[PDB]
RNA sequence: AGAGUGUAGCUUAACACAAAGCACCCAACUUACACUUAGGAGAUUCAAUUGACGCUCUGA
């Protein structure tokens, strides 16, 4: 499980996500919402972007540690 | 040359038995469709 | 080395570059449509006709018919003559033959390798 | 229950057909691709010669000849059928 | 330069009846059927065909065939349309339904001053109209019926020049899906001619070259 | 009627020690393509450098 504020989970629920949808997340790092988008499983391709490579590093870490390599594959994330 | 392309086997690994079922619905036209 | 007459023998990226019709082939039978799509695609490859995609949108809800599409490009008006005649003659079983166009209202997900040089030229 | 037809093995008799009739396909398809390519060559040469002849006769008429047809925008056509409706 | 203003329209009527099977085709049809059935997981029909029959046999020891029967014999007496509507006339070249398994061309009898020969419908081209427009003009003038002939792209299929003064004729194709003739017994001598007797139709050597841009298929 | 030419689609490939090398075709993996794998069809036009069978262009 991932411990996070349940408030931050609401905007993901606000998206009417359907299978085979392409999701852009302009500010991804450190994560939380991105992980939730991945947990939905309705997204075909994921776009994760953040200006600071310092923060994207921890984003990389959390998605590596939580999400298996099988789901990453090639440009799905 | 319709005949060569008409009879073909589907390249799906798993499928149910396909019988050439006749397709007429008050159209006067005969069509052989695998169902 | 620049001054030596062998210069730029290693040049490679100059040889590469770092920088429309849609054909409908609907049939009720699911053993037929893709076979003819294959055939048309093979004809296109032989006569140097550029192909984009062979996309398939889902079966209509119930009875049930499914649509197979081939995207083609690079066709001349003169060469169309020969090409369209063959694809009409080769029609297997009452398959609706359509020629649809991109109407500027019909964007792609760019790959990571493609994006870097795009960013470099953007700024 | 997920097993329809388990065993389909037979004697060399079946394989004889499986092989030789497939070789007959290779032959049959060989002739048809040859004649297809024959039509290709014949067609393109015919149109080319005709256009050249029109060109030398009249320079302005071949120009209006090489326009793309707007009627091929909604072009819809069927082919052969089992039985007429 | 003196020229005779001539134009030509190839009305290639598409086949209405599907092409006949060569022996190998039905041989392989039976073969592909065998391959098809030999690789399967389960079908709802086999559940009623075999499984319920087997348990019914077990019940009796202590129908799918029946419902297949009535399916089979109902359409036997309900005879479908004739696959071959060619042989009944055998001679009606004027009739549209003469040969339906192959491409056919409509051919008219022309009456020239000094030569009398069967040729493909003519078009008297004008500098006012385009070359393509000539083909559309001659729809009503020569056939005097209902036309829904589809015209493809503008391009010269073939060109022939004969000298007696000179003549020039350009050939364009068209697709006529239905050619219902209002006046079957019209004065105009129109016949639908297949590829195989097309050579025997016309006598001239020079216009025998037409075969190059008209495919047998 | 004359004017040219000739190897399966292309190639002067051919000294042989051979008629070669790319093209091409179905089959399985693939939405497809493609790659790869497992198979198939191929030619030195016919008669002694010469003559005539096929093609092409000019002869109404």
């Amino acid at each position: 499980y991932y411990l996070m504020d349940a408030a931050s989970l609401l905007p993901v629920l606000a998206l009417g996500l359907q299978p085979g949808d392409i999701v852009l997340d302009l500010c991804a790092a450190p994560g939380g919402k991105t992980l939730a988008l991945l947990q939905t499983g309705c997204c075909r391709n994921l776009a994760a972007n953040d200006l600071s490579p310092s923060r994207i590093a921890r984003l990389q870490k959390i998605l590596h540690s939580y999400v298996p390599e099988e789901i990453r594959d090639g440009n799905q994330v | 040359d319709s005949s060569r392309a008409s009879l073909t086997r589907v390249h799906r690994q798993a499928y149910a038995r396909l019988y050439p079922v006749l397709l007429v619905k008050q159209d006067g036209s005969t069509i052989h469709i695998r169902y | 080395y620049k001054t030596k007459p062998t210069h730029g023998i290693g040049k490679y990226k100059h040889l590469i570059k770092a920088e429309v019709l849609n054909i409908h082939l609907t049939a009720y039978d699911m053993t037929l449509a893709e076979s003819y799509a294959q055939y048309v695609h093979n004809l296109c490859n032989s006569l140097s006709i550029k192909v984009e995609e062979s996309y398939a949108m889902p079966t209509k809800t119930i009875l049930t018919t499914h649509e197979r599409v081939v995207q083609i490009s690079g066709l001349s008006a003169t060469f169309a003559e020969i090409f369209l005649e063959i694809i009409q003659s080769s029609l297997p079983e009452g398959v609706r033959l359509s020629v649809k166009e991109h109407t500027e209202e019909d964007g792609r997900f760019k790959a990571r390798p493609e994006l870097e040089e795009l960013l470099a030229k953007l700024k | 229950k997920a097993r329809e037809r388990p065993q389909v093995e037979l004697t060399f008799e079946e394989t004889e057909r499986r092989a030789l009739l497939l070789k007959k396909w290779s032959l049959y398809k060989q002739q048809e691709r040859k004649m297809e390519r024959d039509t290709i060559r014949a067609m393109l040469e015919a149109q080319q010669e005709a256009l050249e002849e029109l060109q030398l006769e009249s320079p302005k008429l071949h120009a209006e000849a090489i326009k793309r047809d707007p009627n091929l925008f909604p072009f819809e056509k069927e082919g052969p059928h089992y039985t007429p409706p | 330069s003196p020229w005779r203003l001539l134009g030509a329209l190839c009305l290639q009527r598409p086949p209405v009846v599907s092409k006949p099977l060569t022996p190998l085709q039905e041989e392989m049809a039976s073969l592909l059927q065998q391959i098809e059935i030999e690789r399967s997981l389960y079908s709802d029909h086999e559940l009623r065909a075999l499984d319920e029959n087997q348990r019914l046999a077990k019940k009796k020891a202590d129908l799918a065939q029946d419902l297949e029967d009535m399916w089979e014999q109902k359409f036997l007496q309900f005879k479908l349309g004739a696959r071959i509507t060619e042989a009944d006339e055998k001679n009606d070249r004027t009739s549209l339904n003469r040969k339906l398994d192959r491409n056919l061309v409509l051919l008219v009898r022309e009456k020239f001053g000094d030569q009398d020969v069967w040729i493909l419908p003519q078009a008297e081209w004008q500098p006012g109209e385009t070359l393509r427009g000539t083909a559309e003009r001659t729809l009503a003038t020569l056939s005097e019926n209902n036309m829904e002939a589809k015209f493809l792209g503008n391009a010269p299929c073939g060109h022939y020049t004969f000298k007696f003064l000179g003549a020039k004729v350009f050939f364009f194709k068209a697709l006529l899906l239905t050619g219902d003739f209002s006046q079957a017994g019209n004065k105009g001598h129109h016949v639908w001619v297949t590829k195989d007797e097309l050579g025997d139709y016309l006598k001239p050597k020079y216009l025998a070259q037409v075969r190059r841009f008209v495919s047998d298929l």
